[PDB]
């Protein structure tokens, strides 16, 4: 078989990329 | 959920081309682009 | 309930195709952000108007430099889109974004509006670009 | 187009002695002398060095991206 799994590729963050802060500039 | 990645034959940015849409690279606007590789199993011998 | 609150909130990750799409003050204009302050506190804030900066900031491979009209109930002033964060709405957060419009005086959305905002989103998803956005996109 | 792994005609592995062909061709070793000096004795092997064409540093230069 070939297949992929998941399907839901919109959203999926997996947290996330170290969100910015606004008063830490 | 699949959106056909096409590949811009200039930038070799990816791009999403589903139906009754017109082959442009929303990067450069070039209208040549190239299909990515498969998912299945590409096995070969070495022979 | 701030698990429906949920639904009309805008993870940064989605956002990046929208950074172009045009009708942008018409679907954002009223859902909720998790924008970030500054050490782990957040705040519900309102986008309320499509403002743009002069610092153009690179938001990972895509870059923008536009602004949000943000207000808290009555704190406002202008925000830029790499700090709201993925997050969703806590429930202290939910109790405090509360808690700032009681105190203002704002009245509360009613839920059939969110109902009714939540759907924009995913039609805004759906829509096929047969038009001539394509474009202004790529200028 | 790269250099064949094998010696065709005997065996004897000469993909990795490309590299240290052109090396020792820029020591100004004259053409043979990098040959006896690689090891490949037979005219054989000697002959996929010689004739080989090194084609894929053309094709390199060629982008896919950047
Ligand atoms: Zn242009
Ligand atoms: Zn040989």
């Amino acid at each position: 078989g070939s297949r992929r799994p998941g399907g839901m590729t919109s959203t999926y963050g997996r947290y996330g990329s170290q969100t910015p802060m606004y008063g830490s500039g | 959920q699949q959106p056909m990645i096409y590949i811009c034959g200039e930038c070799h940015t990816e791009n999403e081309i589903k139906s009754r849409d017109p082959i442009r690279c929303r990067e450069c606007g070039y209208r040549i682009m190239y299909k990515k590789r498969t998912k299945r199993l590409v096995v070969f011998d070495a022979r | 309930l701030p698990e429906e609150l949920n639904r009309v909130r805008l993870s940064r990750h989605k956002l990046e195709r929208w950074c172009h799409m045009p009708f942008f003050a018409k679907t954002v204009t009223g859902c909720f952000v998790r924008i970030g302050i500054g050490k782990p506190v957040y705040r519900v804030a309102e986008i309320t108007g499509v403002v743009e900066t002069a610092k153009v900031y690179q938001l990972g491979g895509t870059r923008t430099n536009k602004g949000l009209q943000l207000r808290h109930g009555n704190d406002q002033r202008v925000f830029r889109l790499e700090f709201v964060s993925n997050q969703e709405f806590t429930e202290s957060e939910f109790m405090k974004w509360k808690e700032a419009m009681f105190s203002a005086g704002m009245q509360l959305p009613t839920l059939d509006e969110i109902n009714k905002k939540e759907l924009s989103i995913k039609e805004a998803l759906n829509y096929k670009f047969n038009d001539q956005d394509i474009e202004e996109i790529v200028k | 187009m790269i250099i064949p792994v094998r010696c065709f005609t005997c065996g004897k592995i000469v993909g990795n002695k490309w590299e240290a062909y052109l090396g020792l061709l820029q020591a100004e070793y004259t053409e043979g002398d990098a040959l006896d000096a690689l090891g490949l004795k037979r005219y054989c092997c000697r002959r996929m060095l010689l004739a080989h064409v090194d084609l894929i540093e053309k094709l390199l230069n060629y982008a896919p991206l950047e």
